């Protein structure tokens, strides 16, 4: 049971090993999903461009027939591929309205795990 | 909180964006820990 | 270096495939064989075309496209030159009676889209497909 | 004394994501610097300027 009209959120979650990019109505229900790990790209490949151009095809061609035209963009973490993704989505029907960087940092809050050596 | 609101031009526009404002950064720095006496002798190298 | 066009054709591209063909200098010999296979193959093949059209046909047939370095393109030359020397060493390592008689065999072979040049070709198209990221 | 009112008079020192500007990129002196410092997270404090 979902509905989504017209115009909806597009979320990417970047880091160093992974990208998620999943699309949602304006309520953040996820309608569609995808990632580098899901297309088969186990390996350190996984941040990559083409990578990303594939996991956002593959959502954006699954969104788009229920009635998702429009989409705007929030992108949090850091890694390659954030660009590809928002082409291909832009690209693959799905209309953008705007780009928001929604990475969090923190105002000096809870202590980072410590230093690989 | 960076907004670019709109495809080349506009990405082109948010890296830069991005960019000048150096969240990638901020992040690599706060992947690990610092000791204070780390960051003042770095800083006092520098 | 220079290349002399082949005595019966008058192509550079035929002088080259006995090149590759010539074991220890004997050029009458892989002259011999080349006119020979090219013979039972217009004897076998006899099919609205020509003796040295199948055999150009059975070498842009087995040519490769891409080569993994990540994959990259193939400068022409190169591509002549490996086409040349798979088509060969495949007729060299099937079996047959002549040499003449597997050469005719391999290039029919390329001709009709079959064999084991082709299946390299093929092998060396999906390797370079698997490695589409990197690139 | 900078008053931590005129939230448009504050923001001649802040960037565009509303982060407090160096020293070195305007001209403003240390004790300038401190009390537009202090200005301007006393008008956070007061929901006067955003956080982020």
């Amino acid at each position: 049971v979902v509905r989504v009209e017209a115009v909806g959120q597009a979320h990417i979650h970047s880091s160093f090993n992974n990208i998620i990019i999943s699309l949602a109505n304006s309520e953040g229900q996820v309608i569609s999903w995808s990632s580098a790990g899901k297309m088969g790209f186990r390996s350190s490949k996984k941040n990559t461009p083409y990578a990303a151009q594939m996991a956002a095809q593959d959502c954006a061609k699954v969104a788009y027939d229920m009635g998702l035209r429009k989409v705007t963009v929030y992108v949090k973490g850091p890694g390659n591929g954030r660009e590809s993704a928002i082409r291909t989505i832009h690209g693959a029907g799905i209309e953008v309205m705007e780009i928001i960087d929604v990475t969090p940092m923190p105002h000096n809050g809870c202590r980072p795990p410590k230093k690989r050596r | 909180m960076i907004v670019v609101p709109v495809i080349e031009r506009a990405l082109k526009r948010f890296k830069r964006k991005f960019e000048k404002t150096g969240a990638v950064r901020e992040l690599r720095a706060r992947q690990a820990f610092e000791k204070p006496s780390v960051a003042k002798r770095k800083k006092m190298q520098k | 270096r220079q290349i002399l066009p082949d005595p019966v054709y008058g192509d550079v591209r035929v002088t080259k495939f006995v090149n590759h063909l010539m074991y220890d200098g004997k050029k009458n010999t892989a002259f011999s064989i080349f006119y020979g296979a090219l013979d039972i193959v217009k004897t076998k093949h006899s099919e609205e075309k020509s003796a040295l059209e199948i055999w150009k046909a059975a070498l842009d047939n087995i040519t490769p496209q891409v080569e993994v370095k990540v994959p990259t393109e193939i400068r022409p030359e190169r591509k002549e030159s490996i086409s040349m020397k798979n088509l060969i060493l495949y007729a060299r390592k099937r079996g047959g009676k002549t040499m003449a008689d597997k050469l005719a065999a391999e290039i029919v072979d390329a001709f009709n889209n079959q064999g084991a040049a082709f299946k390299r070709k093929e092998d060396m198209h999906r390797m370079a497909e698997a490695n589409r990221a990197f690139a | 004394y900078i008053d931590y009112k005129d939230p448009e008079f504050l923001k001649k020192f802040l960037n565009e994501q509303g982060k407090i500007l160096p020293r070195r990129i305007t001209g403003t002196s240390l004790k300038f610097q401190r009390r537009v410092a202090q200005a301007v997270k006393r008008a956070r404090h007061l929901a006067l300027l955003p956080y982020v």
